[PDB]
DNA sequence: GATCATATTGTCCAGACAGT
DNA sequence: ACTGTCTGGACTGGTCGGCGCTATGATC
RNA sequence: UUUUUUUUUUUUUUUUUUUUGCGCCGACC
């Protein structure tokens, strides 16, 4: 297609040289994804204060990234020494990396606030005295394998990443601010159903795909496990390569499971806009899904190299940051409160033409982990909302008495010397349970160790890596105070099977948080097998148990369960332990929460689309909203296109 | 189908059982070997009854144990195609009902229980009919005919059994008596 | 004259043909014509009255190995000179292999064939869901022919 | 394939299996561990006890009179008839339809009239 | 780079076409044909296929794309 | 200045074999 | 049927330690 | 003033525990 990126770049350069003083020495101006990069020979005059950069960003309506000229670059050892001397010793810098190709130094520090500065003046001071553009990322207190691998992949593929970013920036700004003639919303999946979500945003200029996911419940049937690839609009977009970007709401298999499949068969080549916690958690979940599919004997959906390609094609966006991802579409992300890095996708199509907010999975009540979902937007016309708990009789129990019952059950179990086994998801409810247990044990209620097995430790490390995405209480504790709730010594990690055997054989009371809520794999099955005959122990279920799983069999009240032994003979598990079920820790919004979010959203949307739930639940939610507030509501099926404007 | 077979086999008896009775040691070894697995030719191996005859030991190089030719009786249960069985429902599932007919549990599909559009009731784990208004619950005398046998693996639990109840004469004992009342 | 074969290094037939042509022009070799099809790898066709002229022309070049001791009938290389589309000769329903493109080393089934745009639509056989893709005709290679 | 070779095989009814499983349960109880047998043997014993329609001696005598009654039947379907214990024509018809023979109603009535005795 | 004419199928290194003076040249072509004698057999075969080819000895292309 | 296809085709003893 | 000729093959076991050797030319 | 088309209900989770080879040279018994 025809592009006018060169004319836009020339106009931007003319505006810059009109505004920026001549002593700066501007050499090259280019686009790197959704941000503008300016190369100068005198960084001292360019950024003596933040007012000039702020004025340039306000005038150009772009994210300005000032970088020094590659010709004026200090030696890496002298640059490292100068950076270490300039940064205060309170901020413990761990790793410093340099990019010879483009002026940029990556600084890994335990306290990025001191490296950045009170108002960013420390970054300007560093890039002035050292002539190296600084990029600061947080070193987690708990080491994370996924984050280290992602950072190593990004650093080792700098040339490919820069080429991809330049191509994305050229494609995004192919033309200036364009008013779309029409806006179309089509659902390739997740409409009147749970899982395999897929939302396509179509205009006359650009196309946007939102939370491309997969279905695990119907994995046996290919017609229901994956989004509708037979849609004529999706086929036209993929065949012609017109997909501008893909945005993932949050890191779950029903929202990001099908992402590596596109890169496996080279069906996509553009960028992916997720928050860094969402990217890390979705990479971990995709790797676990691939490993599980491999272990089950079925053909894996994709390969780890496809996940690496997804990592290489991912652009990280923070909360509240407005970026241009299309000639007519502006994308910003807001907190959702469901899981770590969960974002509500807000799309600003045109210059005030229309606004779409896709909430996805979200929570509107305050929690121990994350702040409630953002209900305030600069402009809102169409709202897309989940309907997982959209039924009239769907009313989840409040959090405080559920956690009180959990605490009292755990205390009763530990009073008699038993062991508490809590099967849980890899992300979500497990971290909330750990936070509740840490709060209870901080007053001296319990002294027994808490053991995390499987992906719980990795998810905890990822949570520690991004404390700004957590709730206000945890943020205040970590930043204002010196206390980190996740760094409690009670939380212990078991390395191998020998440590698990020692934990099981030990007579001292302990709390074990496994990584399989249904007891279908992982260390949860072994823990249940080795702790079931003991009557002093107890098992607490914090999630719904699907039919046909071992966890549902234990929850229903089966005293004995026949299983296949190691030698090939049937084995009988005597479940003499206590069984408890507390389903009050669900991260999904309640029906009352959904109604409150509809009532308290500002501004009031013109129409509301109910998706991500069962068909009768979605219809009930839409009818209730229409009857209570008078807003027009629709619950379309799959392959349904709605013309918003 | 319960079966009784007389099997002649070579039994390896370790030196730790040298002081015991040869017949008792052979029976213990045979119980450790054959009991608890599925045989492709004979079906589920239930138990080893007794050892009839035992021969003198033979010592082979590389092993100190003695090998004896033993004759023993085996009780086995084998499911065959198109075989009518009588059992009791022990497990209820949304996709079907599991009936205990012996060492293995068969599966009857939701369309297969009766000539009616039966739906599952989750609250009580029962099947409720639409026109016949018949209810199936725990501990019910039922009769079905096997239509599917899987011998893919030697593990009893991994093997699957599928039975039918569409045909006349297959169902609950009360239902059978109701059918016989008309005739 | 007579068609002769010269064995050259694979992937560098055009440069060897150009060097032979330049040498023949400069030194007045009795060479009639040189044909170097792109589909044929490592071999070029030189038209000369006798094989001695070909041997004298190709010597002194590191990349010209030897001349095949035989004469090719013109009917064998007649089809090379004719211009035909790469899409033509392909029917839907068979299995093809994609030599080049983003789908290198992948087997696919032909779905739609159009000779107007010189493009062929294929469906990957290893994909769990059918996703038709448009690829150039010359990029594919016919593995089997069924329907 | 159990063992090296099979000498003889016999089809037994539910009651004989119940007696054998009771003997094996007694033998396992005589053993030091509290578990007499595995899950499948215990389940089979429970099913045979809950479906103990006739005594083992009654099952054997019914089997031998069934063998001496008609010639086209074999041991397997004789044991099947002993276990089922039919009382009318529909059940014997639906269990003989899939067999190799389709007996006329007179011999089915004769079978009913001989197996009517010593029944619960 | 070397580009071939769409009319006479002639490969030239300059914008001007020394055969027909065409301004539309294609940078993608395969099966390079070198013609040294006009009366060559392959030149005659190319003449009946493409009328404008083999008029002047030199480089030639079988197809233009 | 970085990468990519291609990279060549020692005497003596015994058994089998043309020659006369 | 003899007689000189062509061709294939195997070349005593073990042990000690050292000393090299395992890409290159042509675009982009 | 006019021919030759048909029509309807039963398969569940958003996921899991240690340099090979090649050849050369010297040497011991
Ligand atoms: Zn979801
Ligand atoms: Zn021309």
């Amino acid at each position: 297609r025809e592009t006018f990126v060169d004319d836009i770049l020339k106009e931007i350069r003319e505006i810059i040289v009109q505004m920026v003083p001549r002593e700066a020495g501007i050499t090259d101006v280019e686009f790197e994804g959704p941000e503008l990069v300016i190369y100068v020979k005198n960084p001292e005059a360019m950024m003596k204060d933040g007012e000039l950069i702020k004025n340039l960003a306000k005038v150009l309506k772009k994210r300005i990234s000032v970088r020094p000229d590659p010709d004026i670059l200090l030696p890496p050892e002298k640059a490292e020494e100068l950076i270490k001397q300039l940064v205060p010793p309170e901020a413990e810098i761990t790793n410093i990396s340099f990019d010879p190709s483009v002026g940029e130094v990556l600084i890994e520090a335990r306290k990025p606030g001191l490296v950045i500065g009170k108002n960013g003046e420390t970054l300007r001071l560093i890039t002035q005295k050292v002539h190296w553009a600084p990029r600061v990322v947080r070193t987690p207190p708990i080491q994370s394998q996924t984050i280290y691998s992602i950072r190593s992949i990004l650093q080792t593929e700098s040339k490919d990443r820069r080429k991809f970013l330049r191509q994305v920036g050229r494609n995004i700004y192919r033309k200036s601010e364009y008013k779309s003639r029409w806006i179309r919303i089509t659902g390739l999946g997740g409409f009147r159903e749970v899982g395999r979500s897929a939302l396509l945003v179509q205009t006359d200029e650009s196309y946007v795909l939102v939370d491309f996911g997969v279905n695990i419940a119907a994995l046996k049937d290919p017609t229901k496990a994956y989004p509708h690839f037979d849609a004529p609009e999706f086929r036209y977009v993929l065949d012609e390569g017109l997909l501008d970007a893909i945005i993932i709401t949050h890191a779950a298999l029903d929202h990001s499971g099908m992402l590596p499949y596109l890169f496996r068969y080279k069906l996509f080549d553009g960028p992916i806009y997720t928050t860094p916690p969402t990217r890390d958690l979705m990479t971990l979940l995709q790797q676990d899904f691939i490993e599980i599919q491999h272990m089950n004997g079925v053909e894996p959906l994709y390969r780890p190299k496809d996940i690496k390609e997804v990592i290489k094609h991912t652009i990280t966006l923070d909360y509240g940051e407005v970026r241009d991802i299309a000639p007519d579409i502006r994308l910003t992300l807001h907190n959702a409160g469901h899981i770590l890095g969960s974002s509500i996708v807000h799309l600003h199509i045109g210059n005030g033409l229309h606004n779409i907010a896709i909430t996805g999975d979200f929570k509107f009540i305050p929690t121990r982990l994350f702040e409630p979902a953002v209900s305030r937007f600069p402009r809102l016309e169409t709202l897309v909302m989940e309907s997982t708990y959209g039924g009239s009789n769907d009313y989840q129990m409040p959090r405080e008495e559920a956690e009180k019952r959990l605490i009292e059950v755990i205390h009763q179990t530990l009073k008699r010397g038993g062991k508490v086994l809590i099967p849980a998801m890899a992300v979500g409810r497990a971290q909330e349970i750990m936070m509740v247990l840490e709060e209870y044990a901080r007053v001296g209620g319990i002294e027994v160790p808490i053991y995390l097995d499987g992906m719980i430790w990795e998810a905890t490390a990822i949570h520690t890596a991004y404390p700004e995405y957590l709730s206000k209480h945890i943020r205040e504790q970590i930043f204002h105070e010196g206390y980190n709730p996740f760094l409690n010594p009670i939380f212990k990690s078991v390395a191998n099977s020998r440590e698990r055997q020692d934990i099981i054989d030990s007579g001292e009371p302990a709390i074990i948080i496994a990584t399989s809520g249904m007891l279908v794999g992982g260390p949860s099955v072994e823990y249940f097998k080795q702790l079931a005959p003991d009557p002093k122990n107890s098992i607490i279920f914090v999630s719904y148990q699907a039919e046909g799983t071992l966890g549902r069999q234990v929850q229903r009240g089966l005293r004995e369960i026949p299983i296949v032994g190691e030698d090939g003979r049937t084995e009988v598990i005597n479940v003499n332990m206590e069984v408890h079920t507390i389903d009050g820790f669900s991260g999904a919004a309640d029906r009352r929460e959904l109604m409150s979010y509809v009532a308290r959203v500002r501004p009031r949307p013109e129409r509301i689309i109910t998706v991500h739930g069962e068909a009768h639940k979605c219809l009930d939610l839409s009818s209730s909203i229409h009857k209570k507030f008078g807003i027009s509501t629709r619950a379309p099926n799959n392959l349904d296109a709605i013309r918003l404007k | 189908m319960y079966k009784l077979l007389k099997v002649k086999d070579v039994v390896r008896i370790p030196p730790r059982m040298f002081t015991m009775d040869p017949k008792e040691a052979a029976k213990i070894v045979l119980r450790e070997t054959y009991e608890g697995i599925y045989d492709r030719d004979e079906g589920v191996v239930l138990a080893i009854l007794d050892v009839e005859e035992i021969s003198e030991g033979v010592i082979v190089p590389g092993d100190g144990a003695t090998y004896h030719e033993a004759i023993f009786n085996v009780l086995v249960w084998e499911p065959r195609n198109q075989e009518v069985v009588e059992g009791e429902v022990v497990e209820m599932m949304p996709y079907g009902a599991f009936i205990r007919i012996g060492p293995m549990d068969g599966l009857v599909h939701i369309s297969q229980l009766m000539d009616d559009y039966v739906v599952f009731d989750e609250k009580n784990r029962q099947f409720i009919g639409k026109e016949t208004n018949r209810v199936l619950k725990l501990g019910d005398y039922v009769r079905a005919r096997i239509i599917g046998v899987s011998v893919k693996s030697r593990v009893i639990r991994e093997n699957k059994i599928n039975m039918t109840m569409r045909q006349p004469g297959l169902g609950k004992f009360e239902w059978i008596e109701k059918e016989k009342k008309k005739a | 004259g007579k068609i002769f074969t010269v064995s050259v290094t694979v992937g560098q037939e055009t440069t060897t043909a150009n060097l032979i042509y330049s040498k023949a022009k400069t030194y007045n070799l009795p060479l009639y014509a040189i044909l170097s099809p792109s589909k044929v790898k490592g071999y070029i066709f030189i038209e000369a009255p006798n094989k001695s002229a070909v041997e004298e022309a190709i010597r002194g070049i590191r990349h010209a190995k030897r001349v095949l001791p035989g004469e090719i009938p013109f009917s064998e290389i007649e089809h090379f000179l004719e211009e035909k589309p790469a899409v033509s000769g392909f029917e839907p329903g068979d299995i093809v292999e994609l030599i080049a493109g983003p789908f290198k080393g992948e087997k696919a089934k032909v779905v739609r064939v159009d000779e107007s745009k010189d493009e062929i639509v294929v469906e990957l056989v290893s994909s769990v869901v059918p996703i038709p893709v448009t690829v150039r005709g010359e990029y594919v290679r016919l593995i089997s022919k069924r329907q | 394939m159990i063992g090296r070779k099979k000498l003889e095989e016999h089809y037994i009814t539910i009651a004989e299996a119940k007696e054998l499983l009771e003997r094996r349960h007694a033998e396992g109880l005589a053993e030091n561990p509290e578990e007499p047998m595995f899950y499948e043997a215990r389940v089979s014993l429970e099913h045979a006890e809950r479906f103990a329609k006739l005594k083992p001696e009654q099952a054997r005598e019914l089997k031998e009179k069934l063998m001496g009654l008609f010639d086209w039947i074999n041991e397997r379907i004789a044991a099947k008839l002993v276990d089922i214990l039919p009382e009318d024509y529909l059940d014997i018809r639906v269990i003989f339809a899939k067999e190799e023979y389709m007996p006329t109603p007179e011999e089915a009535e004769e079978i009913i009239k001989v197996i009517d005795e010593y029944r619960p | 780079k070397e580009r071939a004419c769409r009319h006479c199928h002639y490969i030239t290194t300059e914008d001007r076409c020394p055969v027909c003076g065409s301004r539309d040249l294609s940078d993608d072509w395969f099966d390079l044909v070198i013609v040294l004698d006009v009366e060559s057999r392959i030149a005659k075969k190319l003449r009946e296929s493409i009328p404008e080819a083999a008029k002047v000895p030199g480089k030639y292309a079988i197809r233009v794309r």
